[PDB]
């Protein structure tokens, strides 16, 4: 969140409040404790260009995938999530892009759906079953994926 | 009757108006439309006194089980430059995906436009509903002579009638511009 | 103000209604004469 | 010829009733304007004894 | 208990049939109240997520 | 007398004209629907 809003205020400074920014981002609350992190971010310049390039393909991508999948044999839970989609998303004209353009806005879109989902479901994790808070020594077992 | 309200959300923004049409069995018996759930409908309009082609839109059709009874549809009406033409055919093409079936059903706008005449952020949840009441108005097809019904659903609206732009002289006779 | 306001109200509201009654006579004289040449 | 003698016979009757229904729906869409204009004056007449008071 | 466990199942069997734990949020009497069921199938993770959503359509 | 005479004039003369505009809409709804059953 901090890496995105620090790029809007670089292009147009009147849109982001600096005092509102570092009051809700630099504090991390977990396990009843508050960790003030240290930020002066060229690490996250791969995600913010993948998560925002996915940000515009989803409102077209969920209407184009619903207008093709309409039939008597529709799965019944998709009738429920037919209303969670907003009003403005259901006003997109899909005729303004050519048929060879609507292929390359899915194959590009499905690759930023999976490869962004895969790196957060990576499993080089390890399960701690004993920890001593003053010796700092912890037993565990490794578990890949 | 769900097949009207589905098309107002997905066929709706790609059109100008929808002609909500219910076809009784008397219309179905003449054109021999065998109501299986596999049938994929498709609609496009054939213009007059202009370059005649519009885009094909796939329209959902569901059988109504019983106050009429028959196949329910929704026909797209296209207003190029802000008005409707009276003599403008809206073509319905009926076909099955696997087997061999191809039917053409055609409707004219004067049998349709006349029949229309009488803190955490909250997310909006708009399901498809049959809450809106129907008004059933009679119509007769010009091409076969079989009656069909037109739904007018409740919603510069009550002030104006629905626009038409009648053809001008010189003109062929309207029995020869219809066909 | 009884002279001035009733002059601008009880004339201009009447003239806008009088010109719309003549639109009914001109519409039938355009459309019923259209029915004969086109359809009859 | 005798099929065109029945196309030009029936579609001069089907299209005729569509224009007459259109003609009534033009007229009732304008009488609604006149009743919206007669009642607008009469509403101003109900406050004409108040509009002249200023 | 046999009340909690919902058994899902020509199907092949390996050296494995897993046991999953689903913790489902809902609201009864217009007040929040979750629910927890246990599942048992050797169908692979792509199928069981499709089988759990059939159980919780209602 | 400005209240009393304008109430009986500028209402009852308007109501007798308003009821005659609706006679034009009711006459066509009686006669144009008569043309179809009798002649068409």
């Amino acid at each position: 969140v901090y890496h995105i809003y620090s790029k809007i205020s670089a292009g147009a400074p009147g849109d982001v409040n600096m005092a509102e920014l570092d009051l809700y981002t630099t504090n991390v609350s977990f396990m009843g404790r508050t960790y003030r992190l240290d930020v002066d971010l060229r690490v996250l310049d791969d995600l913010s260009m993948y998560l925002c390039i996915l940000s515009a393909l989803v409102p077209r991508g969920c209407l184009r995938l619903l207008t093709a999948l309409v039939r008597h044999d529709r799965h019944p839970l998709t009738e429920v999530f037919e209303g969670v989609v907003p009003d403005e998303v259901t006003r997109i004209d899909l005729d303004q892009l050519s048929v060879p353009d609507d292929i390359t806005r899915m194959r590009v879109m499905f690759s930023y759906l999976q490869s962004l989902s895969s790196i957060f479901n990576l499993g080089p994790r390890l399960h701690v079953y004993a920890y001593s808070a003053e010796t700092l020594a912890a037993s565990c077992w490794y578990s890949p994926r | 009757m769900d097949a009207h309200a589905i098309n107002e959300r997905y066929v709706g923004p790609r059109c100008h108006r929808l002609a909500h049409v219910v076809l009784p069995r008397t219309f179905l018996l003449h054109h021999a439309i065998p109501l299986e759930p596999e049938i994929i409908f498709s609609t496009y309009t054939r213009f007059s006194r202009s370059p005649g082609s519009s885009r094909r839109l796939v329209v959902c059709g569901k059988r109504v089980l019983p106050s009429p009874s028959g196949l329910a549809l929704s026909l797209p009406l296209f207003s190029h430059d802000g008005n409707f033409h009276p003599f403008d055919i809206s073509v319905l093409r009926i076909s099955c995906p696997g087997s061999n079936l191809s039917l053409t059903v055609r409707f004219l706008y004067l049998s349709l436009v006349v029949a229309m005449g009488a803190p955490p952020v909250r997310l909006s949840f708009n399901p498809v509903n049959a809450d809106v009441p129907a008004t059933w108005r009679d119509a007769t097809n010009v091409y076969s002579g079989a009656p069909y019904y037109v739904c007018v659903y409740e919603r510069e609206d009550d002030w104006l009638p629905i626009p038409l732009s009648f053809p001008e002289e010189p003109v062929p006779p309207p029995p020869s511009l219809v066909f | 103000t009884d002279i001035d306001t009733a002059k601008i109200t009880l004339i201009s509201f009447i003239r806008r209604i009088k010109q719309k009654v003549a639109a009914l006579s001109a519409s039938l004289a355009e459309t019923v004469d259209r029915i004969k040449k086109w359809y009859l | 010829s005798q099929l065109v003698r029945n196309r030009e016979r029936k579609t001069k009757a089907h299209l005729l009733s569509l224009e007459l229904d259109r003609l009534v729906q033009v007229h009732d869409s304008r009488v609604r304007v006149i009743n919206a204009d007669i009642d607008a004056v009469k509403q101003m007449i109900g406050n004409m004894t108040w509009s002249d008071n200023i | 208990p046999c009340d909690m466990l919902v058994d899902l199942d020509r199907e092949p069997a390996g050296l494995n049939v897993t046991i999953y734990a689903s913790l489902v949020y809902l609201r009864v009497n217009q007040r929040p109240s979750m629910a927890l069921t246990f599942f048992q199938s050797g169908k692979g993770f792509a199928e069981v997520v499709a089988m759990i959503k059939d159980h919780f359509t209602d």
